[PDB]
């Protein structure tokens, strides 16, 4: 007999590590349908900011225009969402972008010959021969000056090589960075990889003490199995440390003395980030999206 | 987009025509000219 | 012989003769052998298969008998034979890199795959012919699984987000 | 090891083409039936 | 002809330009190699297309 | 025939999620 | 049935050569005609449509048309087709007067 | 719809349109791809759209796919599930399959939707579980019962069928009965489902529903099973790896010891055709003189090929018949390489044998590997070599590799299968065109006589019995027509 | 008259060469990749006369 | 109810039931003329 | 051409690590497996993108019709 | 100021009417068109 | 015997109709030009091969083509007489 | 296509999330059906899959020159040992989970890195459609050729396939 | 006053007269909420049948189907499941907050 008060008696979270870019943590005693839905929403439904419309004024370099437009969109921007709003598509392009929807980046690079002493390195040999992603400067439109004064728009990885040039060539563009979700295009996905794994279960069946237990160590990562003596013989220290290689299931000594399975309601989330948001904050957004994905169906008339 | 042609029928107006389904030159106002073709000939020097 | 080819000793030194190198077993030196000679010789394939007092020659490498494009197929001795023959035709018809001097040419049409990669698994003759100057393809994390249901009889499934990040994009 | 991708050997060669001698000499030998057959019209014995 | 990979780049070619073809009207054709009979050696073929030629031919 | 030469100098390069080099 | 002058690369065909071959007239343009209202494309699999079905792309669905005479029962749907016009899919490309 | 070499009338069938978004490709179901002889490698098909109501009444009633279930060549079915819906019904209808209540109701509604008109009752009915007391669990055979409970009409009783599988009983263990398919009152009670049941196979379950319930129900059951074995595949996948292709070290010693007894096989067949005896050695000058005599004759070389090929096909048949169920590392259900071959999903037992055991004799134009003027089959071999390997016998397999000599003979056999294909279709193409001008206005008249177009009489009944070929399948299946008497009434 | 041969492939000759066909002597070097292009220079052909045959010897 | 229907093109069907499985027997010797050349006589 | 910005499979930013990779192989003189692990590439999806990259843009840039050769 | 580019010496070159299409530093006939500051738009996809 | 060698089952009803066509004149007639020579439909013969050869034999005959074979109805554009063209649909009007 | 003649069209750009995901978080770029390999017998693709994943982890290139290995020196033993030192399964199998449902799969999935090529002929220069258009001047029939918006051919045998169904109005 | 009503839709062609059986069709959904909601409706002791079904992956439509026993219609089982999934995301969000405030 299930109840939401019985779910709360038996639900735990163990946070193994938290960081600016990644977070490993456990969700104990939750169903696979709910734990998949948090993974499902972190990849797609959580919105993030990326460049969408690119306006080339000149591109005289070797890289094509649409290839170089595609490379700007994949550059992750260090912008907090809930500082922008959503664009509205049922109205024309003069009315579509405001200072509340859009972040305007620009890029203006020209390459020239450098007088240098001599196969020489082309950073000592040319001026502006490498367009990095930090050369996308932020242009505050409208009132994005008193609200972005704390945090200007900078790419999350400023050393991304966008293009390479030779003298004579130039790149002069201007891009609009709109808010979108990972289901539309992959460049809005706010996460490098969110994924989970089940806790492995390593069930020893017979006591396998002694010299067999020393060779039982080596079928696993080193922190997994431990020994003490013939008593406290060969036990599991850290099954969470184990990757399921099934190395022990191919030695005929051990193929009946152990069984490998999972703990089917212990999920180990590893949530990384593309830099725009902290990884514990794209999990709070993900559980609030699924809550607000259900309110909008409850607070809704059932048609026909 | 259009090309100059004869006056359209149905008492349309002095009009100029435009091939649209590659074989039916309509008028400006959408009247398909009755019995029009846009022929070609097939090659798949030498 | 008895009712065989007409006997004789025929030397040839002219133009236009086919020639390939083998190792002459005394002196361990390279010899050059043409196809008129080869019918009556005894050329061992590997040195491990040199039998006493029949073999006078040995191949340098057993891969001197394949083509250039038939030699770039990874582990070609494990595929079935019509599949090594079909890669040799499919390897021509890829969109790869025609050349780097494309702004000084004007052809009817060129196909240009944008971001090529070298292969992790490759032959040693991939580097002798300088095939790195013309990268033809890309390394995909491929999973052999029947999961979706839309991949039958030959069809495959691409990833969507792999494609949005540019995966076999070309002009 | 068994084989290598020659990553620093490519990148020094892409930037700096060799000023003396073509690398990859098996590639110029693979059209010696064509280039050589046209060279024999004007070179060799008896002009 | 006697030209470096550096100098082929300075003359707007691929650095490992291969040669072997003709440029005719921009189209870049080449002469196909053929298999013909070996020179200067009497072959001893038998063929049914010889009795087709005249009477009393074997 | 000499065998294919084993590449010497290999080590563990796949770890569980949340564990980098805690193994010696 | 002539002699000609030279190797004029199989000289100028008469009115019998227009009839007697695989190509010509009587087998290429009487048994083997080309048709209007037809489309071809590469096929792709689908286990989500029925077995007695085809998945028509939206490219083909805004080109191929059916002359539907307007009567008292399809007036509600053929008015909606003309309103959508020849770009939105449940639509129509042209009408025919009486 | 039309696949372009249109060799028979089932290659041009009539489909119902279902307009999809986001595509540029025509898009087909897998039941149709055996009818058109199409596969998804880049094939194109022609889509014709008829322009009046007389032709729409004939693409729905005469040339639709539902009436094209049986081909008229022999009366055999051509429509069924093809590759991975086959290999999913050997897992779903297995005896290991146990679904819980949340899972059982999900595989029903995943394939049977009442909104789209799949049901007959407008309320999805389910079955009691086959386990009550520890935990309620449904069997995987019990899902096939529930999907036939819902798509068949309620007034007719259940189906009754006794058939077989392609999988022998000994792959499942001692005393299993999983080769016997049994349907009693519409309930699958025994046996797994294969290509032999819902593939393009005769007297299966889909062929039997076609007879009792009609073509409209049999076309729904292929769609319902097309969605059932797709949601089960997405929840429970199917793979094939390197471990599927490996013999165990016990059984890998077996193929070595049998192939150790093949080094003498080439000489003994060559000593037999030369009418010598006593194991005369291979370097005997009175032996090599006879082999040269054999070489110059096309007759005598045909004898030496046939003796030596049939003698080394025995060693090929001893390695396979000892290893492939027994010497393999992974046994049958877990070894997906065998389960794709035993189910008839893809491949044969010959493909599995060449991967795991050895390729065998590379027979060229029926005879054996050709030979030079010098008595050499390659420059690697001694002239007039009485080795089995020198004649083209490959003792290597595709798992471990084939030597350079036997890689060259295998390219000889690979090319004669490709030059014969290029000359295949031009032969029988003109034979069919030439029949379809005489036998082209020949039709059944209303007095059941077969007449030509001008009225000249050809036969007095069609075959002497006036029976359509696509109807007489269960006409002499009297045990089937008695077990289903009331449903067929 | 030599550019015409290299443009069409038609061996026009009064005196008659030893060859047995008069067409297909030159082909276009395609550049769809490098493997297509490097294999025109290793391509050898038995003769265009032999595809007319009905014998697979 | 399993009879042939009047108007059925049994001439095309009988010719498509012979020419179509004859695209399946082009192979060589496995005493009498075999396969398609026998069928062409 | 130039290094992809993101990995194709996971989606980690990979484009900022190409010039750091060539410094490790040239200046610090490591093998390829140790230089990739020091840049943070550890899933073998993103590991084979810096590893296996050709970088043909240095070969394209030699042809410049905007300056005297 | 509208300009072109010589295909040989890469010198920028305004070309009026009633002028032969040649470079004016070398004499090269083939002459390629430069690109100017002009707006085009893309989606970053 | 040809099909049973390759383990291909064809029904005897097809083989009896091929055989009863080849023996329709008491002789052993082929499927070729010479077997087709004794037929009624001129356009069937003209569309097969040697078109103006059969046309010569038909014009000298002053031969009326009855337009009944399906190779002669596709030429003139008449409805084919096999299947749904093997009968007529007639509408029944109520008033006198 | 891969380097083994395993070609086939892209059937669906399958969305990322409901695509199976490994223990590592890696989601495959290409899913290929295992039912290809029994009739193809392309086992060079299984060992390329196995040598490629060994090479990505250890930072090494592997050789795939033919006849380097041996029946006593099987590459499944050679590259599987390199995976087992890296920490993966010996057989190239990986524990994957279902993207749709979320549960783990039945067995482990054979994953690896294969060098895929992209062939040059695509649907954008294969498909055509015609409602009506340009005709021929002699026969008043639709014209041959796609760029001229021309028509699909109903040839000789397709006439016979419509007589065989007995549908005289589709033929008409 | 414009509330959205093109989101959830009761398919009347498959709905029983009593309301104890009904099918629905949500737009712009998939396995995300289709499986998470199906888990919570099945924990109602009156739901006899429940399952979701995506009719075609290329369009964003989601058919779910609830069949009850009695004394609760199939709409009242949908909105009871949507309330207990709202309450199930509060437990996850509030446990995961208390473990960040505890580090
Ligand atoms: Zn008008
Ligand atoms: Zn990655
Ligand atoms: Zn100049």
């Amino acid at each position: 007999e299930w109840n939401v008060e019985k779910f709360k008696k038996d639900f735990e979270v163990n946070i193994s590590s938290l960081d600016a870019r990644e977070a490993n943590f456990d969700l104990i005693n939750i169903d696979t349908s709910i734990a998949n839905a948090f993974r499902r929403i972190m990849i797609s439904e959580v919105p993030s900011v990326a460049a969408e419309y690119v306006y080339f004024f000149n591109n005289t370099s070797v890289i094509q225009d649409e290839v170089l437009a595609h490379r700007i969109g994949l550059v992750p921007l260090k912008v907090d969402p809930d500082m922008l709003t959503w664009v509205d598509s049922n109205l024309p392009d003069d009315e579509k972008f405001t200072d509340e929807n859009t972040i305007v980046l620009s890029l203006n690079v020209k390459c020239t010959r450098n007088p240098d002493a001599p196969s020489t390195d082309p950073k000592e040999l040319y001026n502006n021969a490498h367009v990095y992603a930090r050369d996308l400067k932020f242009e505050p439109q409208g009132r994005q000056s008193t609200t972005f004064a704390d945090c200007p728009v900078v790419p999350a990885d400023p050393d991304i090589l966008l293009a390479k040039l030779r003298p004579g060539q130039e790149i002069s563009l201007k891009a609009h960075c709109i808010l979108g979700i990972g289901g539309d295009h992959a460049k809005f996905s706010p996460v490098s990889t969110a994924s989970y794994r089940l806790l492995p279960q390593i069930n020893i069946l017979q006591p396998i003490k002694g010299e067999s237990a020393r060779r039982f160590q080596k079928c696993f990562p080193p922190g997994v199995i431990g020994i003490d003596e013939g008593s406290d013989e060969a036990y599991v220290k850290d099954a969470r440390k184990d990757t399921v290689s099934r190395e022990v299931l191919r030695y005929e000594e051990f193929a009946d003395k152990v069984k490998l399975g999972r703990v089917r309601n212990h999920f180990i989330f590893n949530v990384e980030s593309a830099g725009a948001m902290t990884p514990e904050e794209i999990f709070f957004k993900s559980v609030r999206i699924l809550k607000n994905k259900a309110e909008y169906l409850k607070n809704c008339p059932i048609t026909q | 987009t259009f090309i100059r042609g004869p006056i359209c029928g149905t008492d349309n107006c002095p009009s100029r025509l435009w091939r649209i389904i590659d074989g039916r030159r309509t008028c400006q106002y959408g009247h398909v000219m009755e019995g029009d073709v846009e022929f070609n000939d097939d090659e798949d020097l030498g | 012989s008895t009712r065989g080819q007409y006997p004789g000793l025929y030397l040839f030194g002219g133009h236009s003769r086919m020639l390939r190198p083998v190792r002459y077993l005394p002196l361990d030196k390279e010899d050059i052998v043409g196809p008129f000679e080869q019918v009556y010789m005894n050329i061992a394939v590997t040195p491990q298969e040199i039998q006493n007092n029949v073999h006078t020659h040995v191949e340098f490498t057993p891969t001197n008998i394949l083509s250039i494009l038939a030699n770039l197929t990874p582990f070609s001795d494990f595929n079935q034979s019509p599949r090594n023959m079909y890669q040799c035709q499919m390897g021509k018809q890829t969109m790869g890199t025609p050349g780097v001097a494309l702004c000084h040419r004007s052809d009817n049409k060129l196909y240009r795959l944008q971001t090529g990669q070298t292969p992790i698994v490759k032959a040693n003759l991939y580097d002798d012919y300088g095939m790195d100057n013309f990268p033809n393809g890309f390394n995909a994390v491929v999973a052999v699984i029947s999961y979706t249901g839309y991949d039958m009889d030959d069809a495959m499934i691409i990833n969507k987000s792999a494609d949005e990040r540019g995966f076999g994009y070309g002009t | 090891r068994t084989a290598d991708f020659r990553t620093l050997e490519r990148e020094s060669r892409f930037i700096n083409p060799p000023k003396d001698k073509s690398a990859f000499p098996l590639l110029q030998e693979a059209v010696q039936p064509h280039i050589g057959s046209f060279n024999a019209l004007t070179e060799g014995p008896d002009g | 002809n006697k030209m470096s990979p550096y100098e082929l780049v300075q003359h707007k070619e691929e650095s490992d330009e291969i040669g072997g073809y003709f440029i005719v009207n921009g189209i870049e054709k080449l002469i196909r190699m053929l298999i013909v009979q070996r020179r200067n050696h009497p072959m001893a073929i038998i063929r049914p297309s010889f009795a087709n030629r005249g009477a009393s031919y074997s | 025939r000499k065998d294919v030469p084993k590449v010497e100098g290999l080590k563990l390069e796949h770890f569980a999620t949340g564990y980098d080099a805690e193994d010696f | 049935k002539a002699q000609g002058r030279t190797s004029g690369k199989v000289p100028i065909p008469g009115v019998k050569q227009a009839l007697e071959k695989k190509e010509g007239l009587f087998r290429k343009h009487m048994m083997g005609k080309r048709v209007n209202y037809a489309a071809r494309s590469v096929i792709s699999p689908d286990p989500n449509i029925e077995t007695n079905e085809i998945g028509v792309p939206p490219v083909f669905a805004v080109k191929l048309t059916y002359p539907e005479p307007v009567t008292a029962y399809n007036i509600a749907e053929l008015r909606q087709a003309v309103i959508n016009g020849p770009d939105k899919w449940p639509g129509a490309t042209q009408i025919q007067n009486e | 719809m039309n696949r372009q070499p249109t060799l028979h009338k089932a290659s041009m069938m009539g489909h119902k349109v279902r307009v999809l978004p986001n595509e540029k490709t025509l898009r087909l179901h897998y039941a149709n791809t055996g009818a058109y002889n199409a596969d998804f490698d880049g094939d194109e098909m022609n889509m014709h759209f008829p322009q009046n109501e007389n032709a729409r009444a004939e693409a729905l009633n005469l040339a639709n796919t539902d009436s094209q279930y049986l081909t008229p060549t022999s009366g055999s079915p051509v429509r069924g599930l093809i590759q991975d819906h086959i290999s999913a019904g050997v897992w779903l209808t297995s005896k290991d399959s146990f679904f819980t209540r949340e899972q059982y109701q999900q595989y029903i509604y995943g394939c049977i939707r009442p909104e789209d008109g799949h049901t007959t009752r407008s309320k999805i009915v389910t079955l009691p579980p086959t386990i009550f007391k520890p935990y309620p669990l449904w069997t995987g055979k019990q899902i096939i019962t529930t999907v036939l409970l819902n798509v068949t009409p309620p007034d007719m009783p259940g189906i009754n069928l006794i058939s077989k599988n392609k999988i022998k009983n000994e792959y499942w263990g001692k005393g299993s009965l999983e080769n016997e398919v049994l349907f009693k009152d519409g309930a699958l009670l025994c046996g797994i489902l294969d290509k032999s049941q819902y593939g393009a196979s005769k007297y299966g379950i889909v062929h039997s529903l076609h007879e009792v319930y009609g073509p409209e129900v049999a076309a729904k059951v292929l769609s319902v099973l097309g969605r059932l074995f797709t949601n089960y595949i997405t929840a429970t996948a199917f793979t094939c790896g390197m471990d599927d292709l490996r013999l165990t070290a016990e059984g890998n010693k077996w193929r070595t010891d049998i192939l150790k007894t093949s080094v003498d096989t080439g000489r003994e067949a060559a000593a037999e055709v030369t009418n010598l005896d006593k194991d005369t050695p291979a370097d005997d000058p009175e032996l090599l003189k006879r082999l040269q005599e054999i070489l110059r004759d096309n007759n005598k070389s045909g004898i030496l090929d046939a003796v030596t090929s049939s003698k080394v096909n025995a060693i090929t048949s001893q390695v396979v018949s000892k290893c492939v169920p027994d010497g393999t590392m992974k046994k049958f259900p877990c070894n997906s390489m065998q389960a794709m071959a035993l189910s008839g999903a893809k491949g044969s037992n010959v493909n599995v044998s060449q991967i795991m055991c050895l390729l065998g004799q590379q027979a060229l134009e029926g005879r054996r590997v050709p030979v030079m003027v010098s008595g050499k089959t390659l420059p690697s071999f001694k002239p007039y070599e009485t080795d089995a390997m020198a004649g083209g016998y490959v003792k290597g397999r595709f798992y471990s590799g084939i030597k350079p000599q036997e890689y060259y003979f295998h390219c000889m056999a690979g090319r004669e299968g490709l030059i014969d294909t290029a000359v295949k279709t031009s032969r029988s193409g003109y034979l069919q065109r030439c029949l379809t001008k005489q036998l082209e206005g020949v039709h059944v008249s209303y007095d059941n006589s077969i007449r030509d177009a001008d009225g000249t009489l050809v036969q007095f009944m069609y075959g002497g019995d006036a029976i359509d070929i696509t109807k007489e399948s269960h006409m002499t299946q009297f045990e089937f027509c008695l077990d289903n008497y009331y449903a067929l009434l | 008259k030599m550019q015409y041969f290299l443009s069409t492939g038609n061996l026009v000759s009064q005196s008659g060469l030893d060859l047995q066909q008069v067409s297909g002597y030159t082909v276009v070097a395609e550049k769809i990749n490098f493997y297509r292009f490097i294999s025109h220079f290793r391509m050898v052909h038995r003769g265009s006369f032999f595809a007319q045959l009905k014998t697979t010897t | 109810r399993s009879l042939i229907n009047p108007g059925e093109a049994v001439g095309i069907i009988a010719s498509q039931s012979v020419g179509e499985p004859s695209t399946q027997m082009t192979l060589n010797t496995f005493n009498v003329t075999l396969g398609i050349p026998r069928l062409r006589e | 051409m130039i290094v992809p910005v993101r990995c194709f499979s996971c989606g980690k930013v990979v484009g900022d690590k190409w010039e750091s990779y060539l410094n490790l192989l040239q200046e610090d003189e490591l093998d390829e497996g140790t230089a990739l692990s020091r840049l943070g590439l550890k899933r073998y999806c993103c590991r084979r993108m810096i590893l296996t990259h050709v970088d043909l843009i240095e070969k394209f840039l030699r042809y410049n019709p905007l300056e005297k050769r | 100021t509208l300009k072109y580019i010589c295909a040989e010496c890469s010198s920028k070159l305004s070309l009026s009417r009633t002028d032969a299409v040649r470079c004016k530093d070398c004499g090269h006939r083939i002459l390629l068109k430069a690109r100017t500051k002009r707006l085009v738009q893309f989606e970053a996809r | 015997n040809v099909f049973s060698r390759y383990a291909i089952s064809v029904s005897f009803r097809h083989l009896d109709l091929i055989a009863d066509m080849m023996t329709r004149q008491g002789t052993y007639l082929a499927f070729n030009r010479q077997g087709m020579e004794t037929s009624t439909s001129s356009f069937m013969k003209m569309s097969y091969e040697t078109t103006c050869q059969f046309l010569t034999k038909a014009v000298l005959d002053n031969e009326r083509e009855q337009l009944d074979s399906p190779s002669a109805r596709i030429v003139v554009g008449k409805l084919n007489n096999v299947g749904t063209g093997s009968f007529d649909v007639l509408a029944k009007v109520p008033n006198a | 296509s891969s380097r083994h003649g395993q070609k086939g069209v892209c059937s669906r750009k399958w969305p990322t999330i409901d695509m199976p995901f490994s223990e590592t978080g890696i989601q495959p770029d290409i899913i290929i059906n295992p039912h290809a390999f029994p009739s193809r017998m392309t086992i060079g693709m299984f060992v390329e899959s196995l040598a490629g994943k060994a090479g990505a982890l250890h930072g090494i290139a592997q050789d795939s020159t033919p006849w380097i290995f041996n029946e006593d020196d099987t590459p499944a033993d050679y590259f599987g040992e390199q995976l087992a030192k890296a920490g993966y399964n010996y057989h190239g199998n990986e524990p994957m989970y279902s993207g749709a449902t979320g549960e783990e799969l039945r067995a482990d999935i054979y994953v690896g890195v294969v060098y895929y090529q992209r062939l040059r002929h695509m649907v954008n220069d294969k498909f055509q459609v015609r409602s009506t258009g340009p005709v021929n001047s002699l026969t008043m029939q639709p014209v041959k050729g796609r760029k001229r918006h021309g028509g699909i051919r109903v040839g000789e045998m397709e006439r016979d396939a419509l007589i065989g169904h007995g549908t005289s109005f589709l033929l008409q | 006053e414009e509330p959205d009503r093109e989101k959830i839709k009761l398919l009347t062609q498959a709905t029983s007269e009593d309301g104890t059986s009904a099918s629905f069709q949500i737009v712009e959904e998939d396995h995300t909420l289709g499986n998470a909601l199906r888990y919570v409706i099945m924990k109602n002791p009156d739901v006899e049948f429940c399952g979701y079904s995506i009719p075609h992956p290329s369009e964003n439509l989601l058919n779910i189907r609830i069949q009850t026993y009695g004394e609760t219609t199939a709409v009242d089982a949908l909105q009871k499941g949507l309330k207990d999934l709202m309450d199930l995301c509060d437990v996850v969000e509030s446990k995961f907050t208390e473990k960040i405030k505890s580090m």
